RNA sequence: ACAGAUCGUGUCCAUCGAGAGGU
């Protein structure tokens, strides 16, 4: 009911067999019922662990799962503590994010 | 054994007794969409017109016996049958196994000049209006292919009367005695066939309330035990039930069959299946036990014995009448039973 | 190929199989597969399936492979957590 | 075929109070407006907003609904 | 491809449903015969009723490769596509075909008019190969017969029937998958357009007392509207079969030209499936806070007389419908918004309501202006009735352009317009709902008033009369244009052969076809003038005495012919009946029901001169068909049970309605018109075509869904939970 | 889409030559002409370089040996028959070192 | 999750591969639900298997290359 | 669906033996010494007309005791046949079960033994020879007057039985196939 | 010619079923699902024997989802028309092409080019058949019919029948 | 017999080299 407008909010429903719904063009938000078995593709939300890259990856680590935290500005912000892993600093470094489609790749980047 | 109809008879209003037509046949036709829509059942309390007991008498067999004895002048011999009984009234006789003497009680009286069993009928407003209604808005006066839309139109708002009523004499075998019980029709879901049996082609409908709890649950199984127990007396494939509500308004109509209410009633609760099992057997001890002790003679100029049968006590008291009681003077002396025509044909046979 | 009294295999349960274990459990909970425990008005699935293994009542048998092709079979129940 | 697409409008009430923009797209009773001071885009209420004529002219409210063109 | 077709695909997906056709198999030369008695993947079918008309025609003169044989190659052609399409629907309880014969006066201007023009271009085309030949003998024209020469009466209709009655007999003799086959064959002399007879057998057979309500039929046809008669008749568990179009591979330009050939020789069919279609429109035609009641069943009937007012083949299409592909959605929102406004239906069971329709013509008319304001933005919008002043709609020079009439002629002529427009729209509507209302109306003009015409009609009544069935002479010379004299009686011949008053008049030599009435096609008007009654009738009259009595002979109404097996479950009481009486007499006729088997009528004994333990001869002699005897199967005339009332459209009880397969999302996605514009993604049809099944067959023991309750309702609302 | 086919996943990779009897089985057109789209650039060659029956060329069409579009079709091969044999730019080492193994004469 | 990122996340294909040749040249009609492969008439061992559409290609190119890199499902031990 | 693994080269053999002959040279999945569930080496079983109908109809009344068990601890000559199996499979199966009918019914129209005692003597008589047991089996199903009936019918008993022991158990199952 | 063998079946059963009746649940998986079958390879499977001890195996769950795939044990009796076979069934349908057969379940066709030229098509009798001299043969009349080969070995499996051969027909 | 204007969803402009960059 939120819609692709507010970050709380989804872009697609997927039904049986396919059959993806665009929540931005279609606008019969509201008067949709959710049956189960469904999939909702939903924005992404708070403590959600996704997967954070800086390159060259030499080590392991390298490569991290941090909880997500929506902030009001268009920057990544991270622990000043985390950075000596990275060898990062903040004179204009970039680093890729990445997030997992499937409860088996979530859990167990959560537990590894 | 297997039911089969021995013939038909139309007891109008005015207690004219017809015998041998259709015109007190009704057919069944309810479209899904009256159902859909909100039917109101209680409209017009006061267009109610009772032609029953209240008008008069209607607890004579007067009618079953003129027809039984067309057939047989019809046929010839006599019939096998030894136990002549409503529809209704049977249900009763068993229903009293699990029900209180206070709910159900019943009172009749039994002959034996032919030396056979001959059972005579011896004596809130609110819901039996809407069952009559939904009696009405569920029947077609004559086949629907052959009803104008204009009727169709006009039942849909008609009013509220009681009459038409089909009954219909079946001889049912059950063990090792032979009985003939004459039924009731409402309805005709199906075709109609002419000069057949029509015992597949019959019906049955009632109302019921809407359930809220396991307690209208339990309540609903208690009437479909009693449903089936009637349908299992006589022989009927449509046991089609109403439901309404506290509004008085039809929501849904189902489609039971003979066969599957025992299966689906067995496996909600064993103890309803037991009690279905310990009253048809129930049903066939009491017929071994009447065709036991009562005096059956064949001789027609045989004296006449008068019984009264009251279940007191988780008991079935018999015992017969004593001649100057003023209650066989004015059954048999006064010439409630056994009528002129009737007791010729009797000694005839002889 | 299925050994029982000869089982060398450490009888303690590894940090890859519990992550499997919990993906799996989590994985069929959230396509809504029967739960054997309550939830305590929990409403994700993967901590259901934390809890369903913190009194060991996942019905999973983990098969580990030895290099040579033979394996042994362990129940969930019968694995020591202790990480 | 909704009258609220491509015409210049005002944003009244809110926070965006006296701010010119132009509707691109109406997703039911909430319709995206653009900004022409700021490079951001903000949805609200199609009932709200007043519209204004292409070239410029007097403001009306959401009453255009009998009259189908511009002003 | 057809815009009909393609309109009914977008505006209604999900119905178009392929073809599970199974491909017969040849090893080491020997062909594998295909298993009747096997169960058909397309689900359960009962009834076939099936126009002849339309697969003998298509065999026929078509696009590629003509056949060379005067009758033996049509033959072979019409048999093998009639057992193509048997195998394809695999029917087990009655088997119907139809073939057009005498119609109405109406359908007969039409067909002259059509005819007449095939004549013409059959002309332009055969002088066209006269001379060129003569820029390159009489032996390489290869002049095929022409269309017109497929008209009743004419020895080609009895070389039909009697094709049909031994193919139908070698069938059941030789595929013991026809034990409970019933088959009747409607010849050209009984009257009707292959459609019409069908349409009065399903309702003759609805009004039986032990019809099933669960029966399933399928009618083959590619006609545009036999779709809009299956809803017409209120009958569920309806498919139309049809051959498919929308492929429209590449025509032909070793192993390449094998390809080539089994490519065409296994031509796709679709489905038309309309049980799921009524849950689309019941979803379409509700209206918000109506005053009186609701219900599907009267919907249906005036959607359908709508679609038949916004285009039919007895009367001309209205100026401002024309494309009969958008307005009538126009029309259809116009009685949405109006309905609220009466206190009443539209049609019932094809009575119509005059202030009903008046308010719709009126509404129309108001609305017309603005439709023709835009037809008119958007042809010239294309191109960036010879005078058409657009400013005040050209109603009086399309008047004075159409018949050339002063003022008071053009007002008295708009009066009768209007008057013979809204009877011709009754009596349409009547032959369509129940029977034939008159055989005798005729539209005494070429076109059809438009603008704020026809509110006049109000104060008028429609009352028509039986009449009698044209006979196949009148009819044939009524419908046959010039020339053309094959197929034709010696009299008619000398008819023709002299410079009669009235054969000029009637019948001339050239038609003028400059009225193409804004069109770019075949399509035309008829400018031929509108033969009477009179003169005709009693020249055919005249002409009728000095005929040969074996040519009169062929001059019977006729009755359909029933053919059932040796092993059918009335076959012995029918013989027992018919025979063993040996009345010698045409007197014994049975009533037997749709209870024992099928085909509830009365039959009778067969005119035709069908004997037991005798021979049927081959009506082609070609291919070496087998020669069968009677004692395997019976020929008998076969009567349609009189309806004893109105048809009334009332689903019948005990009916168990179809389950849905159709989700409560494309519902509202129709009910709020969210169309495919809001749904960016690409809506291939072609994919649309995979993922359906549409099951067809009753479901489920009870007739009621669902819909609360207890006992059941409760078990099943707990399931579901 | 469904396959009723069953779902199985890759346990292991035979590497090998391909026989020239096993490219003329799987081909499903011999290519002759080397020039495509002759048909007045309208239509695609029959036997050319872009046969139809080599794959779908755009989504909406299918192909014609399997019948489905782009999306779900993976193509199919062809032949070539060569005049005379052409030697292997990638096995020429192996040529004249098996050639150099075995006599040039016989077999042996 | 890498398996998740090369597949899902990207190209993913599925492909019908003969039992007996091992080659993905296997001509599948699903509108009839029938397979069949021209190499060997073999109509009863077809297997489906998802791999990324770059594989299928460089299996594709290696054919081109007059290399067969046949694909089974079975491991080949023993007998 | 499969019971046999991959062997002598399954994926590239290349021999196209044919498919089936009469004289032997039966298929690769029913080949001599079968590979049983747990155990192995145990040669094809091969079943009459008469041991497969009596096989089927064993299992089906044994399904439906079990089906009948199930649901109470929950709570003539030919044409009687017909009735028999008829009301055995209308509720042991279920379904559509179309195909089972006639199968049914023509192991009834030609049933050679009717005698449990003789059939099961079959076996027995028939295990003096080392004969392959589909041949036996075909000489068991199908009938016979003396050897040239026997010799003409296969392909596959060239040489293999002595003349005077062919008729010798020829005239034997003749005997065991008139007395019932 | 009815062969019994250790048949295997492989299915995939949904985790939402995962409950304690999914050996009941297989159980009626295979029943249904190998009853009628006609595998080209097996051929016609007809009843499932040994209802008893069908040893389901564990579950391997896919990565993909939390399906599981099984693999049963059973037999099963099987029916497969050898080539070569002489076998006797019941005449069931006569066209001009031929006499069909009803050996088993399947639809063996005796094409007229296998059989002699003594047998001719008599369409005067009252049942169509091949009405001649040694023997009469008619509709649902005893013969004993050999099988040339096998075809179509996907969808339904039938054969082909010829009667040309010494102490083969009549009967 | 029957026998269509476009409509309705519509997919992107690619490749090869060269240069400038920033962690
Ligand atoms: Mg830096
Ligand atoms: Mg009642
Ligand atoms: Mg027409
Ligand atoms: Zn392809
Ligand atoms: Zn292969």
């Amino acid at each position: 009911r939120n819609g692709p407008n507010e970050h709380p909010g989804a872009k697609y429903v997927i039904r049986d067999s396919g059959d993806r719904i665009d929540l931005r063009y279609s606008k019969r938000a509201g008067d949709i019922q959710l049956q189960y078995g469904w999939k909702v593709e939903r924005h992404i939300m708070d403590n959600d662990p996704v997967l954070f890259n800086r390159q060259p990856s030499l080590h392991k680590m390298s490569m991290m799962a941090h909880r997500v935290k929506v902030i009001p500005y268009s920057t990544f912000r991270l622990n000043l503590s985390v950075t000596s892993p990275y060898n990062a600093d903040f004179d204009g470094d970039e680093m890729n994010l990445h997030v997992p489609q499937s409860e088996e790749t979530r859990a167990e980047l959560s537990q590894l | 054994k297997q039911p089969k109809e021995i013939g038909f008879y139309s007891r109008t209003k005015d207690e004219e007794y017809l015998i041998s037509d259709d015109t007190n046949l009704n057919y069944y036709y309810l479209p899904d969409a009256e159902l859909d829509r909100k039917l109101d059942l209680s409209s017009g309390f006061q267009k109610f017109k009772d032609y029953y007991k209240d008008f008069e008498d209607r607890c004579s067999l007067r009618g079953l016996l003129e027809t039984i004895e067309s057939s047989e002048r019809h046929k010839g011999k006599k019939i096998n049958a030894d136990i002549i009984t409503f529809r209704g009234i049977a249900r009763k006789l068993i229903s009293c196994a699990f029900d209180s003497p206070s709910f159900n009680t019943v009172d009749l009286r039994i002959v034996s000049f032919n030396g056979q069993l001959f059972i005579k009928e011896v004596p809130q407003d609110l819901n039996v209006f809407t069952g009559y209604k939904f009696e009405t808005l569920a029947t077609l006066s004559n086949p629907l292919q052959y009803t104008p839309r204009e009727v169709i139109e006009k039942r849909t708002k008609r009013i509220v009367s009681h009459g038409d009523e089909y009954i219909s004499v079946v001889r049912t075998g059950v063990g090792n005695c032979k009985l003939i019980l004459g039924a009731e029709v409402d309805c005709i879901f199906d075709f109609k066939e002419n000069g057949r049996d029509n015992l597949k082609h019959y019906a049955e409908l009632k109302c019921t309330q809407q359930v809220a709890n396991i307690s209208d649950t339990h309540k609903f199984e208690r009437k479909l035990f009693r449903t089936w127990l009637q349908c299992f007396l006589v022989g009927i494939p449509r046991i089609i039930y109403g439901f309404k509500d506290d509004h008085y308004v039809l929501k849904t109509v189902e489609e039971f069959s003979t066969e599957e209410v025992p299966v689906l009633l067995k496996n909600n609760n064993p103890q309803v299946g037991s009690a279905c099992l310990e009253a048809i057997k129930w049903y066939g001890l009491l017929t071994e036990w009447l065709l036991k002790m009562i005096p059956r003679d064949e001789d027609p100029h045989s004296q006449i014995r008068a019984f009264k049968l009251v279940f007191e006590n988780n008991h079935l008291r018999l015992s017969e009448i004593e001649e100057s009681d003023e209650e066989y003077s004015g059954l048999i002396d006064g010439e409630h039973i056994l009528s002129n025509g009737f007791k010729e044909w009797r000694k005839s046979l002889k | 190929a299925i050994p029982k009294d000869q089982r060398a295999t450490t009888p303690y349960m590894t940090k890859y199989e519990r992550a499997r274990i919990l993906g799996t459990r989590a994985l069929q909970i959230s396509m809504n597969a029967p739960v054997f425990v309550d939830l305590e008005g929990e409403t994700d699935p993967l901590r259901i399936a934390m809890k369903e293994l913190a009194e060991k009542k996942i019905p999973l048998v983990i098969r580990r492979y030895l290099p040579d092709g033979s394996f042994e079979d362990w129940s969930v129940e019968e694995l020591i957590v202790d990480l | 075929r909704e009258v609220a697409l491509g015409k210049t409008v005002r944003i009244r009430s809110a926070g965006y109070k006296g701010q010119l923009g132009i509707v691109k797209d109406v997703n039911g009773d909430k319709a995206t407006v653009e900004l022409h001071s700021k490079n951001k885009h903000i949805t609200i209420d199609k009932h709200k907003l007043t519209y204004y004529n292409r070239e410029g002219g007097e403001g009306i409210t959401y009453d255009e609904l009998v009259n189908r063109r511009g002003r | 491809v057809p815009s009909f077709f393609r309109w009914l695909s977008r505006k209604y997906p999900k119905i178009i449903s392929p073809v599970l056709e199974e491909q017969p198999q040849i090893v080491d030369g020997v062909i594998l015969p295909l298993d009747y008695s096997a169960s058909n993947p397309n689900g359960e079918l009962d009834n076939l009723y099936l126009d002849m008309n339309g697969i003998v025609h298509p065999c026929s003169h078509p696009e590629n490769k003509p056949p060379p044989e005067t009758e033996d190659e049509m033959l072979l052609a019409v048999f093998e596509y009639t057992n193509r399409v048997l195998n394809m629907a695999r029917p087990r309880k009655v088997l119907v075909m139809a073939v057009d014969g005498v119609a109405p006066r109406a359908k007969m201007n039409q067909q002259r008019a059509r005819r007449f023009r095939s004549a013409r271009d059959a002309q332009i085309e055969n002088e066209a190969r006269e001379e060129i030949m003569r820029q390159r003998d009489a032996v390489r024209n290869k002049k095929t017969w022409d269309s017109n020469a497929i008209t009743p009466g004419t020895p080609f209709m009895d070389k039909l029937a009697a094709a049909l009655r031994y193919w139908t007999a070698f069938k059941l003799a030789t595929d013991p998958g026809w034990k409970n086959l019933q088959v009747i064959i409607s010849d050209a002399t009984v009257p009707g357009e292959g459609e019409h007879k069908i349409m009065n057998f399903i309702r003759s057979q609805r009004a039986d007392p032990e019809y099933n309500p669960n029966t399933t039929h399928c009618i083959y046809g590619l006609d545009a509207d036999l779709i809009f008669l299956g809803l017409a008749t209120h009958e569920p568990h309806f498919k139309i079969l049809r051959e498919d179009v929308f492929a429209q591979d590449n025509r032909k330009r070793e192993e390449e030209k094998q390809f080539l050939q089994k490519q065409n020789s296994e031509q796709p069919f679709l489905w038309l499936h309309i049980n799921v279609l009524r849950e689309y429109l019941s979803a379409e035609l509700w209206v918000p806070g109506l005053p009186f009641t609701f219900d599907l069943e009267r919907a249906i009937d005036d959607w359908v007389f709508m679609c038949f007012f916004c285009g039919n083949d007895f009367l001309p299409h209205l100026p401002c419908l024309d494309v009969r592909e958008n307005s009538i959605d126009i029309l259809l929102d116009i009685w949405k918004v109006v309905l609220p406004k009466l206190k009443t239906y539209m049609t019932c069971d094809g009575v119509l309501n005059l202030p009903s329709v008046e308010t719709l013509l009126q509404h129309l008319g108001s609305r017309e202006g603005d439709i023709f304001k835009t037809r008119h933005i958007q042809e010239a919008r294309k191109k960036e009735e010879f005078v058409k002043l657009f400013e005040p709609g050209y109603h009086e020079r399309y008047y004075t352009a159409k018949f050339h009439v002063t003022p008071q002629d053009i007002e008295q002529l708009r009066k009768d317009m209007v008057k013979c427009y809204i009877e011709g729209v009754a009596w349409v509507l009547m032959y369509y709902y129940q029977g034939c209302a008159s055989w005798n109306w005729f539209y005494p003009y070429h076109y059809a008033p438009l603008a704020t015409d026809f509110h006049g009609f109000s104060h008028l009544e429609i009352k028509f009369e039986e009449g009698t069935p044209f006979l196949p002479y009148e009819q044939l010379m009524s419908v046959l244009p010039a020339a053309s004299g094959h197929a034709l009686p010696k009299i008619f011949r000398s008819l023709m052969s002299e410079p009669d008053s009235e054969i000029i008049d009637f019948y001339p030599e050239e038609f003028p076809i400059d009225m193409n009435g804004k069109k770019m096609s075949w399509q035309g008007i008829a400018l031929l003038p509108f033969i009477d009654q009179d003169r005709l009738l009693t020249a055919v009259r005249a002409q009728y005495p000095l005929l040969s009595d074996a040519e009169r002979a062929r001059n019977i109404r006729g009755e359909p012919v029933l053919l059932i097996s040796n092993k059918n479950a009335n076959y012995e009481r029918f013989s027992k009946k018919l025979y063993s009486k040996e009345n010698n007499n045409n007197n014994v006729v049975v009533k037997f029901q749709h209870f024992k088997s099928g085909l509830s009528g009365i039959v009778s004994k067969d005119v035709e001169g069908f004997e037991l333990n005798g021979k049927i001869v081959c009506p082609i002699q070609g291919g070496s068909l087998p020669n069968l005897s009677t004692t395997l199967i019976l020929k008998m005339s076969y009567r349609l049970i009189p309806l004893p009332s109105r048809n009334k459209s009332i689903i019948l009880n005990g009916f168990i309605p179809s389950e849905p397969v159709l989700t409560a999302y494309d519902l509202d996605s129709i009910m709020y018109k969210y169309n495919n514009q809001n749904y960016s993604r690409r809506w291939n049809f072609g994919n649309d075509l995979k993922q359906n099944i549409v099951p067809v067959g009753p479901k489920g023991i009870t007739q009621y869904k669902p819909r609360t309750g207890g006992y059941r309702a409760f078990f099943y609302f707990a399931e579901l939970s | 889409q469904y396959s009723s086919a069953p779902l199985r996943t890759v346990k292991e990779v035979q590497f090998g030559l391909f026989s020239p009897e096993e490219v003329r089985a799987i081909s499903v057109a011999k290519i002759r002409f080397p020039e495509t789209m002759d048909e007045t650039q309208t239509r695609a060659k029959i036997g050319g370089l872009n046969d139809p029956r080599l794959g779908s060329i755009d989504r909406n069409l299918k192909c014609q040996t399997c019948q489905e579009g782009m999306n779900e079709c993976p193509g199919h091969f062809g032949h070539i028959d060569l005049a005379k044999p052409v030697f292997h730019v990638g096995f020429i080492a192996k040529i004249k070192k098996v050639c150099e193994c075995v006599c040039m004469h016989c077999g042996k | 999750f890498l398996k998740e990122r090369l597949m899902e996340a990207s190209d993913a294909f599925r492909v019908h591969i003969c039992g007996i040749c091992g080659l993905m040249t296997v001509i599948a009609k699903l509108n009839h639900n029938q397979f069949e492969c021209k190499g060997c008439d073999n109509k009863i061992d077809i297997y489906q298997i998802h791999i990324p559409y770059a594989a299928k290609l460089l299996f594709q190119e290696l054919m081109a290359m007059n290399i067969t890199p046949r694909l089974y499902t079975d491991r080949s031990r023993d007998f | 669906s499969t019971s046999t693994f991959q062997t002598r080269r399954r994926r590239l053999k290349k021999v196209e033996e044919e498919e089936n002959a009469a004289t032997l040279q039966l298929g690769q999945e029913f080949q001599l010494k079968q590979i049983n569930h747990q155990g192995e080496e145990e040669e094809l079983i091969a079943l009459n007309l008469s041991e497969a109908r009596l096989v089927i109809k064993e299992a089906l009344v044994e399904r439906r005791r079990a089906f009948k068990r199930s649901q109470k601890k929950h709570k003539e000559t030919r044409e009687k046949e017909l009735e028999s199996i008829d009301v055995l499979l209308e509720q042991t199966t279920g379904g559509n079960n179309k195909d089972l009918k006639n199968t049914m019914q023509y192991l009834t129209n030609f049933s050679r033994f009717r005698d449990q005692e003789t059939v099961g003597a079959v076996i027995q008589l028939l295990k003096s020879t080392g004969l392959h047991p589909f041949e036996v089996a075909q000489l068991g199903s199908l009938a016979c007057d003396t050897a040239d009936e026997a010799k003409t019918l296969i392909p596959s008993l060239n040489n293999k039985i002595s003349d005077d022991e062919l008729e010798r158990i020829l005239k034997e199952l003749s005997n065991l196939e008139t007395l019932y | 010619m009815f062969f019994i063998k250790d048949l295997s079946l492989n299915i995939t059963l949904h985790p939402s079923f995962f409950g304690p009746r999914m050996k009941q649940y297989l159980k009626t998986k295979l029943l249904e699902e190998v009853e009628g079958s006609c595998t080209g390879k097996f051929g016609y499977i007809l009843c499932v024997l040994d209802y008893d001890n069908i040893d389901i195996q564990r579950g391997r769950i896919l990565p993909t989802d939390g399906s599981a795939e099984f693999n049963v044990k059973y037999r099963a009796v099987v029916f497969k028309p050898f080539k070569g076979e002489v076998v006797d069934g019941t005449v069931v349908s006569c066209s001009q092409h031929g006499f069909e057969v009803q050996v088993g379940p399947m639809k063996v066709f005796v094409t007229k080019h296998l059989m002699p030229q003594d047998l001719t098509f008599n369409a005067g009798s009252n049942p169509p058949s091949y009405q001649s001299s040694e023997d009469v043969i008619t509709i649902k009349s005893r013969i004993r019919v050999k099988i040339e080969g096998c075809i179509s070995q996907v969808s339904s499996i039938h054969a082909i029948g010829s009667i040309k051969e010494d102490y083969l027909g009549a009967i």
